[PDB]
């Protein structure tokens, strides 16, 4: 459960970060070279390929 | 691009839906008072019908 | 980018909300018209 | 909900810190956030009522142990006006054989 909860909070406090489009969202962030390919399997699973 | 696509695409259905929600509501509250308005005209000519018919009979008595 | 994504939300929010707010006006238009036809009826 | 989801981590935390169990990290429990409440919250509130019985002996039995013989030896010497309503009897642990 606390596992379960640092992850929900963890969650609730990252898309305090986020920027708002009036219906409309982006993110924005650093990410390494290395990890482009596991960055885009993540994105896979995304609703439309964002 | 697509994304702008998308997002136009569900705001426009959702004012379309706005639209089609507010319009059937208003014609299903107008529709009422229209019937109110025959079906009191209605009753009004059936009470000047009874008028109608209380004057002949009157006349005739006279 | 980061800024391309800046310049097209802002847009996206533009043109989304101009589209909603001018098919709202039509829809004055619309609410006008029923009742002018309401009230032709009636009298 | 976000605040909810905030205390439910804080009130594990504190019910793991009662439990004397260290902040280990694990595989999560997936579900909602009023069932996951609801089993917390039982097992928080038996801790809590167990640890505060036990804090609560533990000073009776300290509070007892720290005056037991010495106000049964005062009882004893004075079981003739324990609560009788003409004199009353200042008890006193005081200090070595000084009594003039």
């Amino acid at each position: 459960l606390w596992t379960r909860a640092q992850d929900e909070v963890a969650r609730l406090k990252a898309l305090e970060e986020l920027a708002s489009g009036r219906f409309g969202f982006a993110l924005l962030g650093y990410v390494p070279v290395k990890a482009k390919p596991k960055v885009e399997e993540a994105l896979a699973r995304h609703k439309e390929s964002v | 691009s697509k994304l702008e696509a998308i997002l136009s695409q569900e705001v426009e259905a959702e004012i379309q839906a706005l639209l089609q929600e507010a319009e059937a509501k208003a014609e299903a509250v107008k529709r009422e008072a229209e019937e109110k308005a025959k079906a009191l005209l209605q009753a009004r000519e059936r009470a000047l019908e009874a008028q109608y018919r209380a004057a002949l009979r009157r006349a005739e008595s006279a | 980018g980061g800024l391309g994504l800046i310049k097209s939300l802002a847009e996206k929010e533009k043109q989304l909300l101009e589209r909603l707010e001018a098919a709202k006006k039509e829809a004055e238009e619309r609410v006008k018209r029923a009742e002018a036809e309401a009230k032709a009826l009636l009298e | 909900e976000l605040r909810r989801w905030e205390a439910v981590s804080a009130g594990a935390e504190h019910t793991l810190s009662l439990l004397g169990l260290e902040a280990e990290p694990a595989r999560p429990f997936p579900e909602g956030l009023e069932a996951a409440e609801k089993a917390l919250s039982p097992i928080q509130a038996h801790a809590e009522g167990l640890t505060r019985q036990k804090q609560e002996l533990e000073e009776e039995l300290a509070l007892a142990q720290a005056y037991l013989e010495p106000l049964e030896r005062l009882a004893a010497l004075a079981h003739g006006l324990d609560k009788s309503p003409f004199l009353r009897v200042i008890p006193f642990l005081l200090t070595e054989k000084e009594l003039p």
